[PDB]
C-alpha cells in the first residue's frame, strides 16, 4: 500500500537528518516505574464522566423536585485538566503543580513552548509518552497535555516526592542532552 | 471662630457636619480669611493640623464660585510627595466632593497609566498628585485639559526637596500657568531652595502664618506577619498601636484578625473620619485594645500613652520618627516600649539609627513558638473571595508603598522575596503587580 | 418582578439564622455558599420583607 | 552548522505571573452553571419529562 | 494520710522559688517550663512487666483544664478538644450536637476526627506530627483506643497531651448521645491523666502556679495521692518544678521491705 510505505518511510527520514534541539526533548523522557506511580496518582483524580456528571445531577435534582432541599455543601471538585489553552492558562498564575506533556503529537509545534515556558516558570513539568495514555485518564481520545493543580490532604505529600522524584529523574538527567542536536544519523 | 460660622455653600456645611467639625484649629482660622481672600500663602503648620481641610474648603468655594463642567477645566491642583499623603488627602476630599458636583481624582506613579490616563480623558476637576507622574502625564496624556489652572498646592516642601523632586516642580511650574494661577503651599519648615520655589510660585505678595532605647526586630519577611500576630496573642490585654504604611493592608489586617476574633481597631484614611474619630475614642477610652494604622494616620494625631509602640512598615519619614520616639518618651511619663520590625535587607537603618545616636536593643525571636497558623490563612485565602481580595490589595499597596519609597539605600525591591511577602500575605504564589522592578 | 420560592427560603433562613445584622452573614459559610454581595444580601432581603414579613 | 541551545531566557525564573488579571467570583463558590442545569432538569420533572 | 501542712510550706516554697526573677519578644518555652508543678512518685515496680500506654483518668477534686483554656486564650498555643469517633459515628453525631450541650457547662469540642482520616489524610509523618501538635486535649472511643497506636505515631506517645484518652459513647448495645454527653464532662472537668511507664518512677503533671489557688492546689494533690496510695505500693512522693529541685513530701519506708 502507500500509507503503510509512507509511515515506514516516516521516522526514517526524521533521524537521518539533524533534529534541531527543541525537539527530542521529546522521548527523552520518563521512564517506567515513575510513569506508572504517575499514573496511578492521576486515576486517583479522574474526571467526572458526562454520565456520572448527568447521573448526579438527576439526584439532586430528584432531591429538590421532592424538596428535599438537604443543604447547601459541596468542597470542590479536584480532577486533572486537560484542555490545552486550559494547561497553559493554569501556567502565568501559576497554578499547574504538575505538568505531563504527550511527546506525539502531529502538530508539534503546539507543544515546543511548553518545556522552556515551564522551565522559566518553574512548573514541574514532565514529558508523558502517549496522548491516548492521556486521553484515557481524562476520558476523551486523546489529550497531549495533563495540568493538576488541586489535591487532597490525603495525596499532597505523595505529590511533593512525585515532583522531587520527576526533578531528579527529568531535569537532572536529561538537561545538558536537551540542548544537543539529535538524530543526524541515517537508516 | 467655627467652621459652620463662616460663609459658606450648603453641601460644604453638610460635608463639614459629616466630617464631624465644627470649631477651627487656631494657623487655620488665620489661613482661611486669606483663602477665601484669593492671596498666594505659603505656611508652616505641623503634619496633620487639619491643614489639607483648610485648603479643601475655599477650593471647593472656588469650584463652586465658577460653577465649570468636568469638561471646562482642571483647576484646583494639589502636589503632595508621598503616595499616602496622597491617599489620606485624596480620602478626606472624597466626601467634600461628594456633597459638591464637581470631579475628584488621583495621579500616583505605581497606579495603572490607562486608567489614570482615561480619567484625565474624562477630565477631573480637582487633581491630588504625587511630582513624579505629573510630568509623565503633561507631557504624555494627550487632550488634557490644563490651560485654566485656577489654583495650585503644594504640600511639604521639605518632602519634595528632601526626595528631590524639585527639578521636576520647576518644569512642571515652566509647564504651568501664572496668570490665572494662584499659589498655596504649607511647609513645617523651609529652606532657601524651597523659598525659590515659592518665589516662582506665589503670585501676589504673599502674607504668611508661622506658629532612649527602641526595639529592633529582624525577621524573615514571610513570618514577620506571624510573629505579629503571636506578639498581638502574647501581649493581649495592653493597648498596643501598630504603625503601616499602606491603608489596605491596615483594612485587611484589621479584617483578618477580626476573623481571627481578637479585637482590633483599624485607622486609615479610607476609614470614615467620624467614624476614625470613634475608633481613636474607644481605644483611647478602653485602655486596652489593638489599633491599626498607618504611619502618618498616625502622625495626624496625639497617642496616649501606651504599653507599645509597634512599627510594621517602613517608616515615613525615619527623621520624623526619630524626633517622634523622643517627644513620645519626653511627653509620655509612662513607660512607652518602641520596637520596630526589620527585614535582613534593611540593617542600613540600623546605622542610620546609629547616626540617630539613640540606644538600640535587639528583641531576639524563638522558632519553637511559631503560632502555624498559615495552613489556615492559605485554606482561608483559598476560600474567601473577599479576604482573597483584600490580601491581594494589601499585597499590592505594600509593593506599591516600597515603590514609593524614598531611601532607596535602605530599601530595594531587588532585595526582596516576593515569594515570602505572599507568604505571609498568605498567597503560595505572589499575585502580579504591575511594578518597575 | 417577585422572588423564586428556594432563593426566598434561603432569604428566610438567613433571616432567622443572622437576624438583621449583615456583617455576620456575610460571612457566614452555610447558607451563603454564593457568597453574596454586602447589599445585594440587603436588596433581595428588602424585597423579601415588602413582599412577606414586613 | 550546528551548536548546543542557549538557555540565557529560561535561567532566570519569574516569581510572578504575567497578567495582573482580577480573580473571577466564580472560582470560588459552587458552580452557577451547575445549578442552571439542575433547575433545568427540576422543571423537567415537574413536567413528569424526566422519571426519577 | 499525708500532712496537708506540709503540703502547703512546699507549694509556698515553689511560689517563692518561681518569684524569684537583649531579651526574647516572645517568651521562652523553659521560662514556661519553670512555673508548672509535677509530681513524682517513687514506687515498686510500676511496670506491668508491658508497656502501658492506657491513661488512668484520677478524680480530682478541681479542674485545672478550665484555668488552662483561659489562660490559653492569652497564650500562643490555644488550647483545642479533638474526639476520635467511629465511622458510623460521625454519621451519626453532628457537632452543633455537642456544641449545645458543652455550651451549657461552658465548654468546646474542637474537632473530631474517623480513624480513616487518620489513616489516609495525616497518614505522613509531618503532616501528623503538625496535626497532633495543635491539640492538647485528645479523646477516643474505647474500642478505637486500642486500634490507635499505628495511627496515631510513637511521638503521639511520647507526650501526655499527645497521647489520647479512653472515652466511651457507649453503655449499651449502642452508644447513646448522653453518654457521650456526660462522658467528656467527667474526663474533662473531674479527671486527670496518668502516663504509666516503667521502672520505679511516676510523673504525674498537675500545672502552672498561676492557673489555679495554691490550698486548692494542695487539695488536688492529696486527693490524687490518697487515690495512689490506695492504688499502688509507694516508695516516696516528689514534686517539683521540673526546672526546680525535688521535695521530699511522703515515703512509706516499709514497702521496699515488703517488695522482697
Amino acid at each position: 500500500p502507500e500509507y503503510v510505505r509512507v509511515q515506514r518511510q516516516k521516522k526514517i527520514l526524521s533521524i537521518r537528518l539533524k533534529v534541531p534541539p527543541t525537539i527530542a526533548q521529546f522521548q527523552y523522557t520518563l521512564d517506567r516505574n515513575t510513569a506508572a506511580e504517575t499514573f496511578k496518582l492521576f486515576n486517583k483524580y479522574r474526571p467526572e464522566t458526562a454520565a456520572e456528571k448527568k447521573e448526579r445531577l438527576t439526584k439532586e435534582a430528584a432531591a429538590v423536585a421532592e424538596g428535599k432541599s438537604k443543604q447547601d455543601a459541596s468542597p470542590k471538585p479536584y480532577a486533572v485538566k486537560y484542555g490545552l489553552n486550559h494547561v497553559v492558562a493554569l501556567i502565568e498564575n501559576k497554578k499547574a503543580k504538575l505538568v505531563l506533556i504527550a511527546n506525539d503529537v502531529d502538530p508539534i509545534e503546539l507543544v515546543v513552548f511548553l518545556p522552556a515556558l515551564c522551565k522559566k516558570m518553574g512548573v514541574p513539568y514532565a514529558i508523558v509518552k502517549g496522548k491516548a495514555r492521556l486521553g484515557t485518564l481524562v476520558n476523551q481520545k486523546t489529550s497531549a497535555v495533563a495540568a493538576l493543580t488541586e489535591v487532597r490532604a490525603e495525596d499532597e505529600a505523595a505529590l511533593a516526592k512525585l515532583v522531587s522524584t520527576i526533578d531528579a529523574n527529568f531535569a537532572d538527567k536529561y538537561d545538558e542532552v536537551k540542548k544537543h542536536w539529535g538524530g543526524g544519523i541515517l537508516g | 471662630e467655627k467652621f459652620e460660622e463662616l460663609k459658606l455653600s450648603q453641601p460644604t456645611l453638610k460635608a463639614i457636619e459629616k466630617m464631624g467639625f465644627t470649631t477651627m484649629t487656631s494657623v487655620q482660622a488665620r489661613t482661611i480669611p486669606p483663602l477665601l481672600a484669593g492671596r498666594d500663602v505659603l505656611g508652616a503648620a505641623k503634619t496633620g493640623s487639619g491643614k489639607t481641610l483648610a485648603f479643601l474648603i475655599p477650593a471647593i468655594e472656588l469650584l463652586h464660585s465658577l460653577k465649570f463642567k468636568p469638561r471646562n477645566g482642571t483647576g484646583i491642583i494639589v502636589i503632595t510627595p508621598t503616595r499616602e499623603l496622597a491617599l489620606q488627602i485624596f480620602g478626606v476630599a472624597r466626601e467634600l466632593m461628594e456633597f459638591h458636583s464637581q470631579t475628584f481624582g488621583i495621579v500616583i506613579g505605581g497606579a495603572n497609566r490607562r486608567q489614570e490616563a482615561e480619567k484625565l480623558m474624562k477630565g477631573v476637576n480637582m487633581l491630588i498628585a504625587t511630582p513624579g507622574r505629573l510630568l509623565d502625564h503633561l507631557q504624555n496624556t494627550k487632550g488634557f485639559v490644563f490651560k485654566n489652572l485656577k489654583a495650585l498646592i503644594i504640600d511639604e516642601a521639605d518632602r519634595i526637596l528632601e526626595i528631590g523632586f524639585e527639578d521636576e516642580m520647576r518644569q512642571i511650574i515652566k509647564i504651568l500657568p501664572n496668570e490665572d494661577r494662584q499659589s498655596m503651599l504649607f511647609s513645617a519648615t523651609q529652606t532657601t531652595k524651597v523659598e525659590d520655589l515659592a518665589r516662582i510660585s506665589l503670585r501676589p505678595g504673599p502674607l504668611f502664618i508661622n506658629v532612649l532605647e527602641q526595639g529592633y526586630v529582624v525577621c524573615d519577611s514571610d513570618k514577620r506577619f506571624l510573629l505579629l500576630f503571636s506578639f498581638l496573642k502574647r501581649n493581649q490585654k495592653k493597648k498596643i498601636i501598630v504603625f503601616l504604611s499602606s491603608c489596605n493592608s491596615v483594612k485587611y489586617y484589621a479584617e483578618l484578625l477580626n476573623y481571627i476574633d481578637l479585637p482590633v481597631l483599624e485607622l486609615h484614611g479610607k476609614q470614615k473620619q467620624q467614624k476614625r474619630t470613634n475608633t481613636f475614642f474607644e481605644f483611647c477610652n478602653a485602655e486596652r485594645g489593638i489599633l491599626i494604622c498607618t504611619d502618618v494616620a498616625a502622625r495626624g494625631l496625639d497617642i496616649p500613652a501606651v504599653d507599645w509602640i509597634i512599627q510594621f512598615d517602613p517608616p515615613d519619614d525615619p527623621r520624623d520618627y526619630i524626633h517622634r520616639v523622643g517627644r513620645t518618651a519626653r511627653g509620655t511619663k509612662g513607660k512607652g516600649k518602641s520596637l520596630m520590625f526589620l527585614t535582613p535587607n534593611e540593617l542600613g537603618f540600623l546605622r542610620y539609627l546609629k547616626a540617630s545616636k539613640v540606644p538600640l536593643n535587639e528583641y531576639e525571636f524563638p522558632e519553637n513558638k511559631i503560632a502555624n497558623v498559615q495552613s489556615q490563612l492559605e485554606k482561608l485565602i483559598k476560600s474567601n473571595y473577599y479576604l482573597h481580595q483584600t490580601a491581594k490589595d494589601g499585597y499590592r499597596s505594600y509593593l506599591q508603598a516600597y515603590a514609593s519609597h524614598s531611601l532607596k539605600t535602605v530599601y530595594q525591591i531587588d532585595k526582596l522575596d516576593l515569594a515570602k511577602v505572599a507568604k505571609s500575605y498568605g498567597f503560595p504564589v505572589p499575585p502580579k503587580v504591575n511594578i518597575t522592578i | 418582578r417577585s422572588q423564586s420560592e428556594r432563593e426566598e427560603e434561603w432569604l428566610e433562613k438567613l433571616y432567622k439564622k443572622h437576624g438583621d445584622d449583615y456583617k455576620k452573614m456575610f460571612f457566614d459559610k452555610k447558607l451563603n455558599i454564593y457568597q453574596q454581595s454586602e447589599g445585594d444580601l440587603k436588596r433581595r432581603l428588602l424585597r423579601w420583607k415588602k413582599r412577606n414579613g414586613i | 552548522p550546528y551548536e548546543p541551545l542557549i538557555d540565557w531566557f529560561t535561567r532566570h525564573e519569574e516569581v510572578m505571573p504575567l497578567t495582573a488579571v482580577p480573580e473571577p467570583k466564580r472560582r470560588f463558590v459552587p458552580s452557577k452553571n451547575e445549578a442552571k442545569r439542575v433547575m433545568k432538569i427540576v422543571r423537567a420533572i415537574r413536567e413528569g419529562r424526566i422519571i426519577p | 494520710a499525708i500532712p496537708r501542712e506540709r503540703v502547703i510550706k512546699a507549694v509556698n516554697e515553689l511560689i517563692k522559688f518561681t518569684s524569684k526573677p537583649k531579651n526574647l519578644l516572645e517568651d521562652d518555652e523553659e521560662e514556661l517550663k519553670k512555673d508548672l508543678q509535677l509530681i513524682v512518685v517513687n514506687n515498686k515496680s510500676f511496670t506491668g512487666t508491658s508497656k502501658s500506654f492506657k491513661l488512668k483518668l484520677l478524680n480530682v477534686k478541681h479542674s485545672f483544664y478550665k484555668p488552662w483554656k483561659e489562660a490559653s486564650a492569652t497564650a500562643v498555643k490555644d488550647f483545642k478538644v479533638l474526639l476520635i469517633l467511629k465511622d458510623s459515628d460521625i454519621k451519626k453525631v453532628s457537632e452543633d450536637d455537642l456544641f449545645d450541650q458543652l455550651d451549657s457547662e461552658g465548654i468546646k469540642v474542637d474537632e473530631i476526627i474517623c480513624g480513616k482520616d487518620l489513616k489516609t489524610v495525616y497518614k505522613a509523618y509531618e503532616a501528623r506530627n503538625a496535626f497532633i501538635s495543635q491539640f492538647s486535649l485528645i479523646l477516643a472511643d474505647d474500642s478505637i483506643v486500642t486500634s490507635l497506636p499505628k495511627l496515631m505515631g510513637g511521638k503521639a506517645y511520647n507526650k501526655v497531651e499527645t497521647t489520647p484518652i479512653s472515652i466511651r459513647t457507649h453503655a449499651n448495645k449502642e452508644f447513646s448521645l448522653t453518654t457521650l454527653t456526660n462522658n467528656i464532662k467527667k474526663v474533662y472537668m473531674n479527671q486527670l491523666p496518668v502516663k504509666l511507664p516503667r521502672g520505679t518512677t511516676l510523673n504525674v503533671h498537675l500545672g502552672n502556679l498561676e492557673w489555679l489557688r495554691p490550698e486548692e492546689f494542695v487539695d488536688n494533690v492529696e486527693l490524687i495521692s490518697e487515690q495512689l496510695i490506695k492504688a499502688y505500693q509507694i516508695r516516696s512522693i516528689f514534686i517539683k518544678t521540673n526546672r526546680s529541685p525535688v521535695l521530699p513530701l511522703y515515703y512509706n519506708q516499709d514497702v521496699l521491705d515488703e517488695l522482697e
